RNA sequence: UUGUGGUAGACGAGCGUUGUAUUGGAGUUGAAGUCAAAGCGUGAGCAUUGGUGGAUCCAAUACAAGUGAGAAUGCCGGCAUGAGUAACGCUUGGGAGUGAGAAUCUCCCAAACCGAUUGACUAAGGUUUCCUGGACCAGGGUCGUCCUUCCAGGGUUAGUC
RNA sequence: UUCUCGCAGUCAGACAGUGGGGGAUAAGCUUCAUUGUCAAGAGGGGAAGAGCCCAGAUCAUUAAAUAAGGUCCCCAAAAUA
RNA sequence: AGGGGUGAAAUUCCAAUCGAAAUCCGUGAUAGCUGGUUCUCGUCGAAAUAGCUUUAAGGCUAGCGUGAGAUCACAAAUAAG
RNA sequence: GCGAAACAGUACCGUGAGGGAAAGGUGAAAAGAACCCAGAGAUGGGAGUGAAAUAGAUUCUGAAACCAUAUGCCUACAACGUGUCAGAGCACAUUAAUGUGUGAUGGCGUGCGUUUUGAAGUAUGAGCCGGCGAGUUAUGAUAGCAAGCGUUAGUUAACCA
RNA sequence: AGUUACUAAGGGCUUAUGGUGGAUGCCUUGGCACUAAUAGGCGAUGAAGGACGUGUUAACCUGCGAUAAGCUUC
């Protein structure tokens, strides 16, 4: 099955429409500062207070 | 001789992209849906162009119409009373007299309601 | 559709696990992704608490799962396990190893996960 | 005063970088770097490294103050595309479209800078009909 | 005064493009082209201003035409729609290292398939695809620091085959 | 609308009324004669309709009188007996 | 080796093609058959009928259109007798 | 325009005979961007040369389809060939014009060519944009219009200068 | 109880800008058709057309032929 006629522009960005991102919910390290995702070791290996991984 | 087309087809067709302005889409961009749409657009200005001669007509019955029977007198009669006096005035200006100057319509109502025709 | 992969069949999902434990108990660390570290950690625990009577019959069960590392044999991990992993946890309640949550792979964006034993 | 960064010829499809560009027009220079560097995202990592070149011109080549910095535009216009033929099947083939974008980064320090934009547009439009008023008024001289 | 719907069709009057011949004129103080605007015509069409552009062009009277594009499942080039959809064409886990960046590269340990074969020697064909170092424009249906890809250098020894 | 000369296009028609043939006094059937429309003709009525009825669009006007048809509301316009 | 070959025979095979290969040439073969044919305005404006036709989806002549000229009444139309 | 303005009968297709493309323009002069910043680098932003760098090797001009950004207006009870005639409110100010942009709402409204008695067509042709694409030439005949020469008229062909 | 705005996930219209694209305009060490002359052939003393090789010079093109990017004479 094949479209009989063809969609326009603006179908086209009506079904994108849906098609938007999310942004990531990020915190900050306790102990560098830098921002990482949420409930994740952050890139010291320090998560928490738990030296998880050697630093990077 | 060859003679090579340019600037005769663009400026003939942007001259009917131009005229189809305001189109949804395709209709103002692509020369021949402009095109389409324009002859289209004229025949219905040229059609409605007669209709609104004769709508806005309908109109001034409908609202001279209303205006009477505030009064008791109908449309049908309150016309016929205009030719035996002979008053000649459009429905137009009767129905603006109306809406505008009630006081003056009043005035026209009472010399063709009783008043000897001629 | 034919001529398919055979698939993450039952077989290998047993061999995927007896690999990785065996990979954490030589060297106490596992980067692999967080889906499969959530189900080396019942098998890491279970052979963890299985192994803190240090008995013939016992050795017999866990070499049911051990196999063979870099770092150690099937005969040396059993020896590291039995008288220096286990014996440290003798009195904990379970909960051994711990799996925390990396960043997404570049080539995959699959959560990744390091699997370790909880001291 | 909008400091700017182009790159030609990126990998990326307009189609999929524009959605990444999306998440950060508006923002302010240090929380769109933090939201950039963890989505995982192919055109995250190329959107990024435009965006800290565009900050480096900007604090150091235009004399910006870098702490009012916020992206003012983000947009993957569409690249040069190249042209494959793939082997379909019973003899027959199709055309593969590899797709370029032409990423551009800006950002401003005034918060009104579209004003400014739409004044440069409005004084083109005087200019024109002053030029009229003038061609006229010599049409009327003579 | 009588008229002016109109297909096939007949007749008449005009517009526009390119060039040539005679006259005149404009142009680096900005020509053609090209875009925009709230202009002029009964119609083909014609101007004014501003931006871009950088060297030719305009008006009149005649002449000669490869002289007028919306349709030919028309030809060529570009770009959409389908749609970020189907598909990505039989093989796993981990440790260490390189690197700006590693599920994909190197090493190691396993693991899984072939084992009258995915093992080894050659004929035919292929024609440098072989070895070393470097690179990651393009090709590799993902990635790539890697490749049978690219660059530079090198490699095939007969009295008995 | 006659005569002479130049240039054609047309040789598939359709429906409605009226008089018939074929069909079964069936066909939106087929074949004729005649009056009209459409073809090549918009507008108003028929709710919507190529052919039925009123008529023939040079352009503009938010002027007036009418044809067929109609006047409770949709939808302009009526009342008496 | 092609108005030829081969065929334990099916119109099989003869370079993914075989009621007679592939390619170039005569060649821009022919087609009463489809499709397409490019600017504007004004005046006028049809026919789908008759006869002939190896003719019926075509053609010729007549009929109907248009341009020019002639015929003024004895020509042609509209009413009455 | 020769198929071929460039290294074209090349690349490429086919066992072979044979078939057969596309692709030109920086600037007067490379003076082809030393140097700084970000980046792994290409590259980009400055600096510098230049009259011009929005002339930067992607190199004369740069159209439309197509893809994005934004000032202003409208749009989530709404039956839509998407327009037309009326019409509030909103926002501006022009080739000064009973101005322009959008259009809550009311009335009316079944595309363009082709071929047909008859097409909105459940017949047909076109996805969109741009370029190319179909009444000619030579030799004669007839007719209309106009000019030259004319009542023992009119006019030359080949050829020669 | 009654009449009421702000919403824009997204979309539509106008205008302005940026990007892909190479239409239009200007030009050309290139083609086409001819005019006036010249000439109408080369080869066993090795032809036309090719292969290979030749640099102080990567490849390609052109020139040349072990006298090989040139040798002698006027
Ligand atoms: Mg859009
Ligand atoms: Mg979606
Ligand atoms: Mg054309
Ligand atoms: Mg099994
Ligand atoms: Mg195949
Ligand atoms: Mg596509
Ligand atoms: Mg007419
Ligand atoms: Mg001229
Ligand atoms: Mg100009
Ligand atoms: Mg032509
Ligand atoms: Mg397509
Ligand atoms: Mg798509
Ligand atoms: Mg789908
Ligand atoms: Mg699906
Ligand atoms: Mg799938
Ligand atoms: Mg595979
Ligand atoms: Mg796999
Ligand atoms: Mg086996
Ligand atoms: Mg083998
Ligand atoms: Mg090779
Ligand atoms: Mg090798
Ligand atoms: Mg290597
Ligand atoms: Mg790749
Ligand atoms: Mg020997
Ligand atoms: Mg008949
Ligand atoms: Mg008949
Ligand atoms: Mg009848
Ligand atoms: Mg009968
Ligand atoms: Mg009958
Ligand atoms: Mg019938
Ligand atoms: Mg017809
Ligand atoms: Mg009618
Ligand atoms: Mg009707
Ligand atoms: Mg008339
Ligand atoms: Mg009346
Ligand atoms: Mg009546
Ligand atoms: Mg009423
Ligand atoms: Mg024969
Ligand atoms: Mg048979
Ligand atoms: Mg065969
Ligand atoms: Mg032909
Ligand atoms: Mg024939
Ligand atoms: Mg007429
Ligand atoms: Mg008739
Ligand atoms: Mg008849
Ligand atoms: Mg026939
Ligand atoms: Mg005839
Ligand atoms: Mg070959
Ligand atoms: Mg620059
Ligand atoms: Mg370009
Ligand atoms: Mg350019
Ligand atoms: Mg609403
Ligand atoms: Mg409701
Ligand atoms: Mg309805
Ligand atoms: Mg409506
Ligand atoms: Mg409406
Ligand atoms: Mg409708
Ligand atoms: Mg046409
Ligand atoms: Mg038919
Ligand atoms: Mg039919
Ligand atoms: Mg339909
Ligand atoms: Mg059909
Ligand atoms: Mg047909
Ligand atoms: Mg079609
Ligand atoms: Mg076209
Ligand atoms: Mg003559
Ligand atoms: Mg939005
Ligand atoms: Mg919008
Ligand atoms: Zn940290």
């Amino acid at each position: 099955a094949v479209q009989q006629r063809r969609s326009s522009k603006h179908r086209r960005d009506k079904r994108r429409s849906h098609d938007a991102l999310t942004a990531q919910a990020l915190s900050v390290c306790q102990k560098c500062g830098k921002k990482k995702l949420f409930h994740r070791v952050c890139s010291c290996g320090m998560y928490g207070d738990l030296r998880v991984k050697k630093a990077y | 001789m060859r003679i090579k087309g340019g600037k005769q087809t663009r400026v003939r067709r942007k001259k009917w992209l131009k005229q189809a302005s305001g189109s949804f889409g395709t209709r103002h961009a692509s020369y021949k849906v402009a095109k389409q749409t324009v002859i289209q657009a004229a025949k219905y200005a040229y059609r409605d162009r007669r209709n609104k001669k004769r709508d806005f007509r309908s109109l001034w019955i409908l609202r001279l119409n209303a205006a009477l029977r505030e009064q008791g007198m109908t449309y049908s009669v309150f016309i016929n009373l205009l030719k035996k006096h002979n008053i000649e005035i459009n429905r137009k200006v009767l129905s603006e007299l109306a809406i505008k100057e009630p006081s003056k319509f009043n005035l026209i109502v009472q010399k063709v309601k009783s008043e000897q025709p001629k | 559709s034919y001529i398919n992969k055979p698939g993450k069949t039952s077989a290998w999902r047993v061999m995927t696990v007896r690999q990785q434990v065996s990979a954490v108990l030589a060297y106490g660390k596992i980067e692999t992704t967080l889906k499969k570290a959530k189900n080396t950690q019942k098998r890491l625990d279970k052979l963890i608490t299985l192994a803190k009577v240090d008995n013939f019959n016992n050795r017999r069960q866990v070499k049911k799962w051990l196999l063979n590392t870099n770092l150690f044999d099937v005969d040396q991990l059993m020896d590291h396990l039995f008288s220096k992993v286990a014996p440290k946890y003798e009195k904990t309640p379970g909960g051994y190893s711990r799996v925390l949550k990396l960043g997404p792979r570049r080539g995959d964006a699959t959560e990744m996960a390091i699997l370790q034993l909880t001291d | 005063m909008i400091a700017f960064a182009k790159q030609f010829r990126v990998r990326i499809s307009p189609q999929k970088a524009r959605l990444v560009c999306q998440l950060i027009v508006g923002k302010k220079t240090a929380d769109a770097q933090n939201i950039l560097s963890n989505t995982p995202k192919k055109a995250a990592t190329l959107i990024a490294k435009l965006l800290n070149s565009a900050i480096a011109n900007a604090t150091n080549n235009h004399g910006m103050n870098g702490d009012a910095l916020y992206v003012f535009e983000c947009v993957a216009n569409q690249g040069p595309s190249m042209k494959r033929t793939i082997p379909r099947a019973k003899g027959s083939s199709n055309m593969i479209t590899k797709r370029s974008s032409n990423l551009v980064v800006k950002l401003s320090d005034n918060p009104n800078e579209r004003q400014e934009l739409i004044k440069q547009q409005k004084a083109l439009v005087k200019k024109r009909v002053e030029g009229q008023q003038k061609a006229k008024m010599a049409r009327q001289k003579a």
